RNA sequence: ACCCCCGCCGUUAGUUGCCAGCGGUUCGGCCGGGCACUCUAACGGGACUGCCCGCGAAAGCGGGAGGAAGGAGGGGACGACGUCUGGUCAGCAUGGCCCUUACGGCCUGGGCGACACACGUGCUACAAUGCCCACUACAAAGCGAUGCCACCCGGCAACGGGGAGCUAAUCGCAAAAAGGUGGGCCCAGUUCGGAUUGGGGUCUGCAACCCGACCCCAUGAAGCCGGAAUCGCUAGUAAUCGCGGAUCAGC
RNA sequence: CGCUCAAACAUUAAGUGGUGUUGUGCCACUUC
């Protein structure tokens, strides 16, 4: 229930209330950012990867 | 603090009285940054202290805190093991920092419902020195004088 | 004086007074001054004798409370207890009976602590 | 004629437009103390004119804008002195060694993360 | 009589393009307000620095975007067609409305 | 807790309402312990799950407005 | 109070306004 | 140290603000009008033990003036060679290993929320520096087009209907709360404390029994400041008061 | 209030014992 849980989030044949967002990259369903499309752990990454438009190192 | 002396904080002078020794003890009274209420109290004392004596307020507030003002405390020096209580002076802005609040204490010991006439009728009694605050001050300064024995151990 | 039935209510804001009624607490007790516009500031130890009788004869005359309300609270329970259903299992053993937490806390309804290991 | 100055503190800035007169002090409408009412802190605003003894000689109408109540209080004495500074350079002399032209940059330093509140670690614990 | 709006994520380049607005059109008709320095918005996204059970020492960044204004009161028909031809930015957002 | 249209599913509704028709048994399998309790469905004894088995349990007139969930535990030890 | 679900000092932390708390 | 925010000033800008300046005013920055200031957000300036003196071999230290800011101005970004054979192969990657009408796939439902009990972390308080209620006032940084919902109506209310504007420094979440003023309560297990429970009720969503959020009546508990021990903070800090966002149909 | 006990708990990385304090009848030694 890894591989076939991410086919699962592209269907959609039943209730609105099944759905939920999916990691585009990885496959996570927790920490999906709404914004990117992917989880916490991998927009870190391609955050230091600047392959990220826009997005940089903050400090305040 | 172990590197510098840590200069003594200075605070700004009353609104009413112009005392760096006033708001000294209204901040001391202040609970949670609330400083509006101990700063009413407090002139709700001084306005009590007009009405039950002739006197002026900061007149019986000045004699008031100098009589709960302890001369010499007691305590703990660590000679190899042995743990006593060596008794030797109050700091000179210790004093100040005790009797402000060891009025504090006894007026928030007093029956009394309403704040401002737990100061005021305290520092009416600190005066004299009757008082339950100076009664916190005769009691630490006996702690010195008993202990007045191991006394070469005042560094 | 005696307002629900044995229950009375003395020496204190007549509008708290009714707090201390079982079945009646700081919203009734603004509505029952207000019905029969009495004073919501004076206390009970003087009030008009036909205002001991007003408020006698309308409060324990307008709805259910004192003792045939509890009455019906317990029924109501032994009714979730005869069949036995889940929001009744939950009085039956004295667990909480909003599916809150038992593995720790909820001790207003499973008393003292017992400890035991 | 009219003297000005520029003061600020914790978010909460102020201007300040002096002219010559009674006492006046109208700060965004509002009368003085009505504005601070029941404020024991109000009355600390109006020092830099007993240092120059031109209170009962100068109305002011200021327009002071954010921050909360009590720290506003402060962006007035800035503006007050550097608006009686401004039309008069030689009251500096004796006006900043008292302590009166300074920013005063304490503000809310920002909360950190790992604490609740900046400086505030999870009570600690080892059981 | 004439608005539009620059957004962008980098303001350097940004910039660049907002001033290099004012130069043609001033420079052939209209008088033209300059670079106006719109408040700026920030998409500050906090995230777990670890990829386990470490809730804190974690790291953030920010989304910034700038934006700023342009008017050009008189549309010069030399303007118009100064506008088309020398506009060439890259990674920003422009819009014009009436 | 819903209001308007009071909430449950038109299966077990399609098997007992043909129990109506010509009052035969009591008895129907089931799996919508979510459901309410029909007023109508007097008298019948269905058979709950509650994802161990299933408990048959009698139906009266007071417990109406509650739902099957409530009269088929799901937690072994009640 | 602030754990009160019946007034002014309590429906300012529970977010919700209701019967307590001035509204339209 | 080179970077960012916050402190002082100036340049560039005037759909943010301003009877400051005058004129009209439904006397509301609403119209004209203007870039001053406030602000907004880019570019730079500034602080180098530089100046004075004292101490010193130098480095450096101590004191004073100027100054918005001194001796690193406050704050962040940044964590070495390695250690913990620390953590995670369940985010992904990936050698080895086992399963393969199955250790894989589907679904409804249950469960992860079970309670005689134990620890960590928490919130609310046990009240007169307070509780309550009315009126009244001041933020920052943020977020919002089947989302933010102005205002009108019903309703005790949660809410619903009607309907304006808004891809937003233009509309909206928006009352900030504690504060201020007036009022009540008068030391009581209380108008403290709102745990628990009965009844009625709203909305999201196929569906709230297991298990949701919230409204009203009612019921109103342990609780009168906490043992051993133990916890945080050197200043706009602790504490104390609020507000929003990520996650989300809702929670 | 003092005195004896079997536990829950607290002191240590851990163990042990001790002890602290409630509950009950009236720092030492050690970690194959
Ligand atoms: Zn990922």
């Amino acid at each position: 229930a890894r591989k076939a849980l991410i086919e699962k989030a592209k269907r959609t044949p039943k209730f609105k209330v099944r759905a939920y967002t999916r990691c585009v990259r990885c496959g996570r369903a927790r920490s999906v950012y709404r914004f990117f499309g992917l989880c916490r752990i991998c927009l870190r990454e391609l955050a230091h990867k600047g392959q990220l438009p826009g997005v940089r190192k903050a400090s305040w | 603090a172990r590197r510098r002396r840590a200069e003594v904080r200075q605070l700004q002078p009353d609104l009413v009285y112009g005392d760096v020794l006033v708001t000294a003890f209204i901040n001391k009274i202040m609970r949670d940054g609330k400083k509006n209420l101990a700063a009413r109290i407090f002139y709700d004392a001084c306005k009590i202290i007009q009405e039950k004596t002739g006197q002026e307020p900061l007149k019986v507030f000045k004699q008031a805190v100098e009589n709960v003002k302890p001369r010499m405390e007691v305590r703990s020096r660590r000679v190899g093991g042995a743990n006593y209580q060596v008794p030797m002076e109050v700091s000179p802005r210790r004093q100040q920092s005790l009797a402000l609040r060891w009025l504090v204490q006894a007026a928030n010991q007093r029956p009394e419902r309403r704040a401002a006439v737990r100061i005021a009728h305290e520092l009416m009694d600190a005066a004299e020195g009757k008082g339950g605050a100076v009664k916190k001050k005769e009691d630490v300064e006996r702690m010195a004088e008993a202990n007045r024995a191991y006394a070469h151990y005042r560094w | 004086a005696r307002i629900a039935g044995v229950e009375i209510p003395r020496n204190k804001r007549v509008d708290v007074a009714l707090t201390y009624i079982y079945g009646i607490g700081k919203a009734r007790a603004k509505e029952a001054l207000e019905k029969t516009g009495i004073n919501p500031a004076t206390r009970v130890k003087d009030l008009t004798e036909a205002e001991v009788v007003r408020l006698r004869e309308y409060v324990e005359n307008t709805w259910k409370l004192e003792g045939e309300l509890r009455a019906e609270v317990a029924a109501n329970i032994k009714r979730l207890m005869d069949i036995g259903c889940y929001r009744g299992l939950r009085h039956r053993r004295g667990l909480p009976v909003r599916g809150q937490r038992t593995r720790t806390n909820a001790r207003t309804r499973k008393g003292p602590r017992k400890t035991v290991a | 004629e009219q003297y000005y100055g520029t003061g600020r503190r914790k978010e909460a800035v102020a201007r300040v437009f002096l002219r010559p007169g009674n006492g006046k002090v109208t700060v965004n409408g509002q009368d003085f103390n009505e504005y601070f009412q029941g404020l024991v802190r109000a009355v600390a605003a109006l020092e830099p004119l007993r240092a120059v003894d031109a209170l009962g000689r100068f109305d002011a109408y200021i327009t002071v804008r954010g921050g909360g109540k009590s720290g506003q209080i402060d962006a007035i004495k800035l503006g007050i002195a550097r608006a009686l500074v401004q039309y008069n350079p030689d009251y500096r002399a004796k006006l900043k060694p008292l302590g009166f032209l300074t920013r005063d940059a304490r503000v809310v330093e920002r909360k950190k993360y790992g604490k609740h509140k900046a400086r505030r670690a999870p009570q600690y614990s080892k059981r | 009589k004439i608005r539009i709006k620059l957004r962008g994520f980098d303001h350097k380049t940004l910039d660049a393009s907002a001033q290099k607005i004012v130069e043609a059109a001033r420079r052939s008709g209209a008088q033209v307000s300059g670079p106006i320095p719109l408040p700026t918005r920030v998409r500050r996204f906090t995230v777990i620095r670890g990829p386990f059970k470490h809730k804190d020492s974690r790291e953030h960044f920010e989304l910034r975007t700038h934006n700023r204004l342009v008017d050009i009161i008189n549309p010069n028909r030399k303007t118009i067609e100064q506008l088309m031809t020398l506009d060439l930015p890259t990674g920003v957002e422009i819009e014009i409305k009436t | 807790s819903l209001k308007k249209g009071v909430f449950v599913d038109d299966h077990l509704l399609e098997k007992v309402l043909e129990l109506n028709a010509k009052g035969e048994k009591r008895l129907i399998k089931t799996w919508s312990r979510r459901s309410t309790i029909v007023p109508e469905m007097v008298g019948h004894t269905i058979a709950v799950y509650n994802g161990k088995q299933h408990v048959p349990v009698y139906i009266t007139e007071n417990m109406v407005g509650h739902k099957l969930g409530e009269f088929a535990p799901t937690r072994t030890y009640r | 109070g602030k754990g009160d679900r019946r007034t002014r000092r309590g429906k300012i932390w529970r977010g919700t306004y209701g019967k307590y708390r001035p509204r339209k």
